[PDB]
RNA sequence: GGCCAGGUAGCUCAGUCGGUAUGAGCGUCCGCCUGAAAAGCGGAAGGUCGGCGGUUCGAUCCCGCCCCUGGCC
């Protein structure tokens, strides 16, 4: 029974492992992964996503802009411009997932972080409907919250989706918890990428990884997810 | 702000006009609003109180008539004669607050300084306080999305409820509900510049109101429940109609207007004193209302004090205007004025109810203030005058909402729902022509119409149908490599962190880098959370070293961290590109122009080590971190990448010059590794002996080797060779030279001795390699292995100057 | 749905062993001739109850493998006999462990679907075939180099192979002394997941090594992966911002007391304040006494909501000392 | 450039790696992976086929 | 935008309106002690008291600005 581990194993980050598990779930359903730059142009982060000219999210209040002023260059407020680059470079149909670092103006406390990771999905094909979106969200929920996981969509609003909806998740390991948003791809976004809206429909969705990992595992302080303390990562095991 | 507050009684009242006897549980109404697309923030009731809570009249203690001649006695708000509400001795105000006590709007849980003063005639002194104040009501706090500006009132939300409950709706802005006041001539001269974005401007005066009159209790109470404090009947009706119909109204002093009113752009440096008594610096892109003297109001934001309705105004000129949403939103955000009118104008206001809402104020003002409505009206509706405010019609298939939803709705569902929200729907075979109402400018495309049918039918009917899985290719080579690198480092004792892209303040000054160092050329953020950390990360080490200090400063002194993330390396000044039109696809030249304007963002892998590399135990005292541990992390990443790397000495801060290796893949530099400089460690507060690694994964090419080894069945020959080289000769260079000379018989070579001493000479060292020779088709003799050994010795003498140990 | 949890774990176990120095082989299901007689197994040993092939390629190898060790040891002999003396091999495959004599099932008519009872009958007639992971080690575990002459393979290396498979499976295992051939009875551990036995590990018996032509000091490990439940833990760590307290406790126990039993007693007595415990000294000097050993553990105490005093940590240390005195008979060194 | 790998890395078998690559190829297309016993009844090995 | 209240050792926090923070607990170091440790006892190291300036022979403590936090808006 003497200790024999001369080199104590480390640990991959739980967010990275959750991202890898989310990726494998969609790879198993025929999707693929795509990456994009974190410093993104305003053309792909707002303009191509049907954001109006005077949208409040385009100001210096919520979006990290790159100096000097009016440079049209910023840290991405979402991984959606990665899907725009895929819609411009790849041939239809497109079933891709984007898991990357996201930047928001919210301060770092026990339940919010300015630097978080989110997963965004994008499916564009002939005859995609809301039922295909809800079925994808449910398969996403079951793989991350157990077989008894079910999603619920309530009408909402997003500039790049129409109709839009927010996703709530039900997991029997705690009720409904606010998970993320979804909706059918707006026809303006398809026209901004050279796609005929009359021939191709599509849906999209987006959830935060730090948010998903918080209420699932019951992690109280989300500052422990990003500060890089060894006591937080080691209990999650070495990794895959 | 996207906040909308109104009580349930006022909302139920407008709905009950068309659907008599309609009344639902506030819990049910919240589920209905949340189901059709309205986010409910909070459902707060009023009060509640019980027992001794009645209304009294004052006659600074004074006798308060609690009713039936039972006077009891008990701050700058009320005087003598004003009806007030008191919690008689033995109070039970929310929550548990137990002479008398003259309550306020905040103490009773009803509104926001002074005490509550009921208007004269609101209630006989002695009536039930909970009944007069209406504490049984429930206030709904809603967060209205920007696409539904028509829901910024009771009119829009009552319409939404009538749609969800399939009710008959009576528009409170209709001419059958608002009798059209006579039009016997102009109300006031008006000039307007058509390039300012005004769509409609209506004016109607009210003459001879009582200055001492106050608004009735039902009007003031509904204002407080919506978050607006009552002032005077002239202003209370302007805010009450705004909350009712959605068209914001502003009252001016008719006698305090000199000359012709004029809607006009502002001037640079022009400052207008608003109603709050504050100077507001204006811009050339702002809309104003001016006359022959000063400025009357800021277009769609807030009125000025020049025409402000005082507490003695008798002649009031009411204003009903429709301003440009972009001009109002651009103006109210510059000077920080999120007024109730500006929030609704930026979300567009129904331009067809301007006169209807105008006549709503005049009749309501003259009724509660004893005024006389003048039969004059000035209604400017553009040039030429616009008499139809309907948006362009939309065409879409009758089954388009069925296809987008994946649900076979009953026939007539799309046409019924679209007419239910106020749109004109005509039939032409299988194509519907839908003209949205004037209060729905968000409906422009068929997708907008699909949302209306889907949200009203409920998104719960949409089934869960997994789409067919396309023939995907899976993870790319680089994505598989990042996983393998993470697995291999974690299994070797490294703990992954999430690095932050914001560099510490003066991190490169602590590293002692030169002024022209490429890593100093960073990308600055205009609005960072910390003003002293605006620069983006050109290297993952500062984020790792920051996390290394955090673990060491908290009792974890034996740390090994790593991170896999991109960096931001600009090649020029921050340069943006012009706006590409969104109505088309950007060409490949414009896409490459967008990529070139962005800084180079390659994905790096980096790692830091400190303290004990191997922990102590029953085997020994452990081994501290040294530079070779950093070099081994390079080999671990290399084996995970299935590429061969070479290490060469290099001088590269912040690494120790004599303990730094530059990693190469073939002939391309991919990063550095080793121990950090002791000066950098001292200035940064790092623990002594800290080692670091950083590689550029984009510079490492993805390999797919296909080995075909042939296991020889013949015995091997074991030989050792000792070679003396100069001290600066890398042991790998000797091994490569021995391998190149030994030939194909050399199956394996391993270094197992590095000896220095006087037997060898100054600045020289002896290296002993273990060699294993094996033939693929025969058994070797000792001379055959010695011949390949002698060739390896001669190859070492010619490449690294090795001398056979004697 | 992608890979199952078992398929995913089998990859992780293979990656971890390969990255730890082990070389994967493909084990042959046919057992060597008289290998159990070389191991000295009893006549009623369950591993002897094998499934035999009627027409094998080699008539002296008809039986199917009840354990993965014979194929690994045969591959171990091949490597060593050809100049590769420092080798660590592993394999992940199934075994054939019948529970009765070879009993067949009659022909089911293929013109219809077999009923669920007939499908269950066909499964019951087949021998049990669980997934096994096993490894063998010989020669130098750590090679020689500029650091030193290397370290030969010892039983602890086989014990560490268990913890590598355990960490890769995200399960907690315990090792207990056991007498189970072909292992050395004094250097053999039985691996448990909770209270279920999943295999053994350690150094092979010296007599088995002589009779089998194996290298001296050969170590081996074999675990039943089916007996290890697939776990999906959801940790929720609470990183305390308050400083820790470092103390060391030296306890004297009998030589037969396992070091993990002392550590388990110290944790049980220390309470929630104990953040970490690690053994770093095993002293058997003459001032300790015959058949007695001294164990020194490094303790790290940390409170989640306050800063501890030295007395607070000492109170937890003393409670840990009493727990060791009660469960393993430890005596405080002095 | 001194040797620093004190733990000689091993290797997963190429056949196992090829099977893993083949499995990932079909899983990326929606397929799943099933397993079975090597000792099989003649009903499932011949008669059912 | 308002007065305030806070930033102090490696960690968590006390305390002074001007010359010593005789700072605490834990963390670090030395000695006695032990085969080596820890505890215990006995000694120590370590802060430029939020930054840039202003007054003063002298500023953690007073003026001004700002950096960042809560509070209450
Ligand atoms: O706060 C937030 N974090 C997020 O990820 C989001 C949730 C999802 N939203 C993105 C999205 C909206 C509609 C369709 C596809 C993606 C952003 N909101
Ligand atoms: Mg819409
Ligand atoms: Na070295
Ligand atoms: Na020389």
């Amino acid at each position: 029974t003497l200790p024999s581990t001369r080199v104590p194993a480390g640990a991959r980050h739980p967010i990275i492992m959750l991202a890898e598990h989310v990726a494998d779930t969609f790879i198993a359903m025929g999707w693929e992964l795509a990456e994009g730059p974190e410093v993104e142009t305003e053309q792909f982060n707002f303009d191509a996503l049907n954001f109006p000219a005077d949208h409040p999210a385009r100001g210096e209040q919520d979006t990290f802009y790159i100096a000097p002023e009016d440079s049209r260059q910023l840290l991405r407020t979402h991984t959606s411009p990665v899907q725009i680059r895929t819609l411009l470079a790849r041939e239809l149909p497109v079933y891709i997932i984007s898991i990357g670092r996201t930047f928001r103006t919210d301060e770092l406390d026990a339940t919010h972080t300015p630097i978080f990771h989110q997963v965004e999905g994008l499916a564009v094909d002939r005859g995609l409907s809301m039922a295909h979106l809800r079925g994808t969200l449910d398969a996403f929920a079951r793989a991350e919250f157990g077989p008894s996981a079910r999603t619920r969509i309530r009408p909402h609003f997003f500039p790049f989706t129409e109709p839009s909806a927010e996703v709530d998740v039900w997991f029997a390991n705690k009720a409904w918890v606010e998970w993320g948003g979804c909706g059918m791809v707006h026809p303006n976004v398809l026209r901004a990428t050279g796609i005929d809206p009359d021939l191709y429909s599509g849906f999209a969705f987006g959830m935060g990884l730090e948010r998903t990992l918080q209420f699932r595992n019951g992690i109280p302080d989300m500052r422990d997810m990003v500060e890089g303390d060894v006591r937080f990562s080691l209990p999650f095991g070495v990794g895959a | 702000s996207n906040a909308m507050r109104l009580p349930y009684s006022w909302l139920r009242e407008v709905v009950a006009v068309g659907a008599s006897g309609w009344d639902v549980t506030p819990g049910e109404l919240e589920q209905t609003l949340l189901r059709i697309g309205h986010e409910v923030e909070e459902v707060i009731p009023l009060g509640p109180v019980d027992g001794p809570v009645t209304v009294g009249r004052v006659a600074r203690a004074c006798a308060v008539d609690i009713g039936d001649r039972q006077y009891r006695e008990i701050a700058t708000n009320f005087a003598v004669g004003d009806l007030v509400v008191v919690a008689l001795p033995g109070a039970t105000l929310p929550g548990g607050f137990t002479d008398g006590m003259i309550c306020s709007a905040a103490e009773l849980n009803l509104g926001a300084s002074g005490i509550l003063v009921l208007p004269p005639g609101a209630a006989e002194p002695g009536a039930d306080g909970a009944g007069v104040l209406g504490l049984d009501d429930v206030v709904f706090h809603l967060a209205i999305t920007p696409d539904r500006g028509y829901c910024m009132s009771v009119r829009g939300l009552a319409r939404e409820l009538a749609c969800a409950y399939d009710l008959d709706f009576v528009d409170p802005a209709s001419n059958s509900r608002v009798p059209p006041l006579p039009i016997e001539g102009p109300a006031w001269p008006l000039t307007v510049q058509p390039e300012t974005g005004v769509r409609r401007f209506a004016l109607r005066p009210v003459i001879g109101i009582d200055p001492a009159a106050v608004s009735p209790w039902w009007l003031q109470r509904r204002l407080l429940l919506c978050g607006i404090r009552a002032t005077c009947p002239a202003v209370d009706v302007t805010n009450y109609v705004m909350l009712e119909l959605g068209h914001p109204m502003h009252a001016h002093d008719r006698n305090r207007i000199s000359g012709t009113l004029g809607v006009r752009f502002a001037r640079s440096g022009e400052t207008a004193v608003t109603l709050d008594g504050i100077e507001r610096k204006l811009d050339t892109a702002d809309v104003l209302i001016v006359d022959d003297a000063a400025t009357a109001a800021i277009g769609g934001v807030m009125g000025a004090a020049s025409t402000e309705v005082r507490a003695d105004s008798t002649d009031v000129l009411l204003e009903a205007a429709i301003w440009d949403p972009a001009a109002v939103s651009r103006t109210q955000r510059r000077l920080h004025l999120p007024s109730e009118a500006a929030r609704r104008y930026e979300r567009t206001v129904d331009p067809a109810i301007s006169v209807a809402a105008l006549d709503r104020c005049a009749r309501l003002l003259a009724d509660i203030a004893g005024g006389e409505v003048s039969p004059t009206l000035t209604d400017w509706r553009g040039d030429p005058p616009c008499d139809d405010w309907s948006p362009p019609p939309i065409r879409m298939g009758v089954d388009v909402p069925d296809r987008i939803a994946g649900v076979a709705y009953p026939q007539g569902t799309t046409a019924r729902r679209l007419a239910q929200i106020g749109a004109v729907v005509t039939h032409d075979g299988d194509t519907l022509t839908v003209t949205p109402p004037s209060w729905r400018p968000d409906l422009r495309q068929p997708a907008d119409l699909v949302e209306e049918v889907l949200r009203l039918e409920g998104l719960e009917v949409i089934p869960s149908v997994l789409p067919p899985a396309p023939a995907g290719r899976g993870l790319t080579a680089g994505q598989q490599r990042r996983r393998t690198i993470g697995r291999s480092l974690a299994l070797s004792g490294y703990v992954e962190i999430l690095p932050t892209p914001f560099l510490p303040a003066g991190v490169f000054d602590l590293w002692g880098l030169e002024a022209d160092d490429s890593r100093r050329m960073t990308t600055r953020v205009l609005n960072p959370l910390e003003a002293d950390r605006p620069q983006l990360a050109t290297t993952l080490l500062p984020a790792l070293l920051e996390a290394l200090v955090r673990n060491v400063s908290r009792g974890l002194v034996d740390v090994a961290l790593f991170a896999i993330a991109q960096v931001v390396q600009p090649t020029e000044q921050t340069r943006g590109v012009g706006l590409i039109p969104v109505d088309r696809r950007p060409t490949d030249d414009e896409i490459a122009m967008l990529d070139a304007s962005l800084p180079r963002q390659p994905q790096h892998v980096a790692a830091v080590l400190a303290g004990l590399r191997e922990p102590r135990g029953p085997w020994g005292p452990g081994r501290p971190v040294e530079a070779a541990d950093a070099f081994e992390a390079v080999r671990i990443i290399a084996r995970a990448s299935r590429v061969d790397v070479t290490l060469r000495p290099a001088q590269y801060l912040p690494w120790h010059p004599g303990r730094c290796a530059q990693v190469f893949v073939g002939e391309s530099s991919v990063g550095h590794a080793g121990q950090l400089h002791p000066a950098v460690i001292e200035r940064s507060g790092l623990p002594k002996g800290t080692c670091a690694v950083e590689l550029n994964l984009d510079a490492i090419p993805c390999s797919a080797p296909l080995p075909a080894p042939r296991v020889s069945p013949y015995p091997a020959v074991f030989q050792d060779v000792s070679l003396v080289v100069a001290a600066d000769i890398p042991a790998q260079a000797v091994a490569d030279a021995v391998r190149a000379g030994a030939g194909d018989l050399l199956e394996d070579i391993a270094l197992f001795d590095v000896f220095t001493g006087p037997q060898i000479g100054e600045h020289r060292k002896s290296l002993t390699f273990a060699l294993r020779f094996r033939a693929p088709d025969r058994t070797l003799t000792e001379d055959d292995a010695s011949a390949a050994r002698d060739a390896a010795v001669q190859s070492a003498a010619e490449r690294v100057g090795a001398v056979l140990r004697g």
